[PDB]
RNA sequence: AUAGUGGCCUACCAUGGUUUCAACGGGUAACGGGGAAUAAGGGUUCGAUUCCGGAGAGGGAGCCUGAGAAACGGCUACCACAUCCAAGGAAGGGCAGGCGCUUACCCAAUCCUAAUUCAGGGAGGUAGUGACAAUAAAUAACGAUACAGGGCCCAUUCGGGUCUUGUAAUUGGAAUGAGUACAAUGUAAAUACCUUAACGAGGAACAAUUGGAGUCUGGUCAGCAGCCGCGCAGCUCCAAUAGCGUAUAUUAAGCUCGUAGUUGAACU
RNA sequence: GUUGAUCCUGCAGUCAUAUGCUUGUCUCAAAGCCAUGC
């Protein structure tokens, strides 16, 4: 971030992670380039799949880890997270609290 | 950006704007619609002979549209080309369960400039208590949905309707705030019909049998990208099928004249222009000795260093001229190559909000491909391994699915629509959601994991040196598969070691562990059998 | 009211457990708002203390609030010397809530059953029949707390639901 | 000259008039104050003021009515300016207001006017609008019996202390009002507000969370043999309460002379 | 007047920005685009 808090961007690639418990399962990251400043950062999608969710070329929302930068635990060098996709608040899509847009 | 881009130019005044009257059918919709055109013409017409063109004023034209929910596919067909919803809601909807489905559909088609408007709640409510429950309803729609909407609330004034200043509010609103765009609607020339005349090229005795199809000549006015690009195109009709147009017309010593006049030669169009085959990669060049001596000198590269449309049809065949009625209104398509071949797709899919069962792979489903619909065998499959593995033949909350099938085959992946049909007497909406997604991924030819169990209970067990009661019969197959590796459901290895001439099931075989008795001796990789074609 | 400046202090989390257990509340913020008008009132004790023997500021205002603690029933009679309000307990306070003292006065059965009587419309003070639990009782109304003249225990109608009971036998072992 | 004295304006004559306990000249982005509030009277907010004044009614000039207008919410003419055209001509002043950051009703009151006991009042009075805040508090109360106990706490421990405890609609009568409704009051005609006959509980109830943990319960996977092994769904505890979280930021541990400049004895 | 050892103890506040879930009852929350008219 410029020293935000959030800043909107748009997925161009979808990556691919790996966990330990209680199996082994892919745990998601992606490639997001700011709209404002032009640079691709990874990002961690925090849920159980959303892989499904998420897409390529969607405009996105981003916040922070809560640690000042300072990647979480075993995810090597990811900053930032997604909390909107095309402003529409993860969670709510989670349970299944709003159904997604044509795009 | 660019789609939505070439939209906003050639649109003026003649295309007029997109006006979708969608709600129940029970409701006196018309009064509110003739009120509407009370408002447009001057004071003084409340008739519906709907669709028609609307003349009124140079700044916007006006063509407004209706639809009952007793009527299945054009509650999907109006829902992905509006640009205004008008949603009439009576005091009593919110929960219920069965004709309220229309606005997930309007989500998953995407959502216009849409508008909730109560009327009736005057007729049900008279106490102070109604400013809560518009509030309640305001906290369901569309404010919990979307953010920036009004909710207008009207009188019930049944023939009588005011002509004043809250139909300026409501026109007010649909005057000033303007669509949002869409991706792939934009993508193709599309045309609502308006004015429909049929000629039938006058009476003879091939003018009518059994499988006569005459000159249907159809009108309008043209939205999305110029349809006039290409003549002789493909088009689709919604619910009658896929076509091509017979004839589109439209009412809103040159070297390139001599390149694509085809009854001249070449060597006459640079004969007369000025003064053979490609396969050869090198160019052609003059002699050796005459390049040469023209390039003995290298001066003479110095420099170089530093809308309204007439249509004309052959369809439709004779049976949909007993399907002739006042038009409930029919918008024309477009199909596309890489869109109308057909092939084995994979789609994603999730499950529908309130929703209430689970979704076979063996009960048909009607699928809305852009401009299509197509009932088809919804075959699933999932992975546990970043690979197939294993399929499924129904959707449960657990996990839910993708969806592999032969259908009509599309690279550009368009977003998924995937109803289930209920009649006209069953629950109230013209169709039920099952499932929604995108489009994954196009791949034909593809061969489905199809596993399955082979029972084998152990009971007293050593390493290289065991038998099973009961697992099999015949000791040839035993020797057929003896160079197979056989597995247990904890995933210990083993191969069979030989069957030694017992057809009973009990056979000599190693494992890399001592098999558990709360274990079981399978075998997997089973056989991939065909796909459903519909 | 107001918050203090800990959120988790745990021992002075057991006493909150203790009192809203013993005096039967149900939020924190109603013993933060008991806490905030002591704040203000512990504070002008100060300041008079700052203030020279019969300041007639300290007479006046010193004395009236002396009175409106002796009305209210906080202080007591041999404590009346100004040094008492600097030494007192917050329990003193919750005390004289009516939502205790009906239950001092026996008749509640339980501080949680109390406050149920109290939302239904029972018991008045005088002719005034309070849906208040916070009241700080006048000490002289005490005595003439006493059930509605509806609303039974207080008599005069049984209320429909008893009625229904009424209903149910004498339409069933009736006609 | 005007309603009226008067350089108010002009013809002639004189050379005067004001001012160091300060004439005049200059700044105060506050258009002017009395006034209303917290009550230092200093100050702040308003002076676009609750009452009155100066300036403007697209820009100029002349003129009119009334006791009173310097009418502009008076006229004409001129200049900019623009709508219609039967082609002759006619007509209006570049103006409000909305968004960008939905306005309805009544002269019943007070006063004013009256062609005045009548009636009217773009005077005046009533209705619409809502988590940045925030008020009061509803979600169950009290009995009952029967089989029943390896019951809890602390020390992650090594161990010790304390056993008044639950599993059952066994089951029973209370009860209030969320909401449904005559009548009355009010009455701008008038609405709400304050009242109240008549309905409304045995857990599907008359449907509250956002969370936090978890050495629990389940499911064929780097990759391996000679023998032994690896890593959604059921259950429990804790939380404040219509409130709580999240992200950011923030809070607490080389030598000397020498100018401006600073400083300074005692005293009849 | 000077060398070492034993024992014990130690080594969260933010109406301040955006956002989310939910609320039976009461109260309180330009020098841009133009709808409309002369």
């Amino acid at each position: 971030f410029g020293g935000s808090s959030h800043a909107k961007g748009i997925v161009l690639e979808k990556l691919g992670i790996e966990s330990k418990q209680p199996n082994s399962a892919i745990r998601k990251c992606v490639r997001v380039q700011l709209i404002k400043n032009g640079k691709k950062v990874t990002a961690f999608v925090p849920n159980d799949g959303c892989l499904n969710f998420v897409d390529e070329n969607d405009e996105v929302l981003l916040a922070g880890f809560g640690r000042k930068g300072k990647a979480k635990g075993d995810i090597p060098g990811v900053r930032f997270k997604v909390v909107k996709v095309s402003g529409v608040s993860l969670l709510a899509l989670w349970k299944e609290k709003k159904e997604k847009p044509r795009s | 950006l660019h789609v939505p881009m070439v939209d906003r130019t050639p649109e003026d005044d003649p295309p007029p704007f997109i006006v979708a009257v969608v709600g129940p059918p029970g409701t006196g919709k018309t009064t509110l619609i003739r009120s509407l055109v009370r408002r447009m013409t001057k004071s003084t017409l409340n008739d519906i002979q709907g669709p028609i063109t609307v003349v009124s004023g140079k700044h916007r034209r006006l063509t407004f549209l209706e639809c009952p929910a007793d009527d299945l596919n054009a509650m999907i067909d109006i829902a992905k080309i509006a640009d205004l919803v008008l949603l009439l809601i009576d005091g009593n909807f919110g929960f219920e369960m069965e004709t309220m489905e229309f606005l997930n559909i309007a989500q998953h088609h995407g959502m216009p400039r849409v508008l909730g408007v109560a009327t009736h709640l005057d007729l049900f409510k008279s106490q102070s208590t109604l400013r809560a429950s518009k509030k309640r309803l305001k906290h369901r729609f569309w404010t919990e949905v979307y953010q920036g909407a009004k909710l207008f609330y009207l009188s019930g004034v049944i023939n009588g309707r005011y002509p004043d200043r809250e139909i300026l509010n409501l026109s007010r609103f649909i005057s000033v705030m303007k669509f949002r765009p869409l991706k792939w609607r934009n993508e193709h020339p599309y045309m609502l019909a308006d004015r429909f005349t049929d000629l039938t090229h006058p009476e003879l005795i091939e003018t009518q049998g059994l499988q006569i199809d005459r000159k249907v000549a159809i009108y309008g006015y043209l939205h999305g990208t110029p349809l006039p690009s290409a003549p002789g195109t493909r088009v689709h009709i919604a619910g009658v099928g896929d076509f091509s147009v017979a004839q589109i017309e439209k009412l809103p010593w040159n070297i390139g004249k001599l390149i694509y006049m085809d009854n001249i030669s070449p060597e006459e169009c640079i004969r007369r222009w000025r003064g053979v085959d490609l396969e050869k990669f090198v160019p052609y060049f003059d002699t050796f000795e005459k390049l040469a001596k023209k390039w003995k000198s290298v001066d003479a590269i110095k420099e170089r260093f530093l809308s309204y449309v007439r249509i004309v049809f052959e369809k439709v065949p004779m049976e949909f001229v007993k399907n002739f009625n006042p038009k409930f209104p029919i918008v024309m398509g477009g199909l596309l190559p890489t869109e109308i071949k057909f092939g084995i797709v994979k789609a994603r899919l999730r499950r529908h909000r309130w929703h209430k069962k689970i979704l076979k792979t063996n009960d048909p489903l009607v699928l809305s491909l852009g401009w299509r619909r197509f009932q088809t065998l919804p075959i699933y499959t999932t992975t546990d391994s970043r690979t197939r593995t294993r399929m499924l033949k129904y959707t449960p909350e657990h996990t839910y699915c993708n969806a592999a099938f032969y259908g009509p085959l599309c690279s550009p992946n368009t977003p998924f629509c995937g109803v289930q049909i209920v009649a006209n007497s069953d629950t109230g909406n013209g169709f039920r959601i099952a499932a929604t997604g995108i489009v994954e991924e196009i791949d034909v030819n593809i061969e489905i994991v199809k596993k399955l169990k082979l029972v084998g209970f152990p009971y007293k067990i050593f390493k290289n040196t065991a038998f099973i009661k009961d697992m099999f019969s015949s000791a040839m197959e035993v020797a057929r598969f003896e160079g197979a590796q056989i597995k247990t459901v904890s995933g210990i290895r083993g191969e069979i070691k030989r069957a030694l001439s017992k057809p009973e099931g009990h056979y000599r075989a190693a494992f890399e562990d001592k098999i558990l008795m709360s274990d079981i001796v399978i075998l997997r990789s089973w056989y991939p059998v065909r796909v459903k074609k519909f | 009211y107001s918050t203090p400046k800990r959120p988790y202090e745990s021992s002075r989390l057991d006493a909150e457990l203790k009192l809203a257990g013993e005096f039967g509340l149900k939020n924190k913020k109603e013993i933060y708002r008991i806490s905030f008008q002591l704040s203000k009132i512990r504070r002008a004790a100060r300041d008079l203390l700052t203030r020279d023997e019969k300041d007639p500021k300290r007479l006046f205002e010193g004395n009236a609030l002396i009175r409106r603690l002796v009305r209210v029933g906080v202080l007591s009679e041999d404590k009346k010397k100004l040094d008492y309000v600097l030494a007192l307990k917050v329990e003193d306070f919750l005390e004289r809530r009516l939502q205790t003292q009906v239950y001092k006065l026996g008749l509640a059965k339980s501080v949680h059953h109390a406050r149920v009587l109290i939302t239904q419309r029972h018991i008045a003070v005088g002719k005034q029949i309070v849906n208040i639990p916070s009241f700080m009782v006048r000490l002289d109304s005490e005595k003439h707390i006493d059930f509605a003249p509806t609303s039974p225990f207080g008599g005069a109608r049984p209320g429909r639901v008893a009625r229904r009971n009424a209903a149910r036998k004498a339409e069933a072992s009736g006609e």
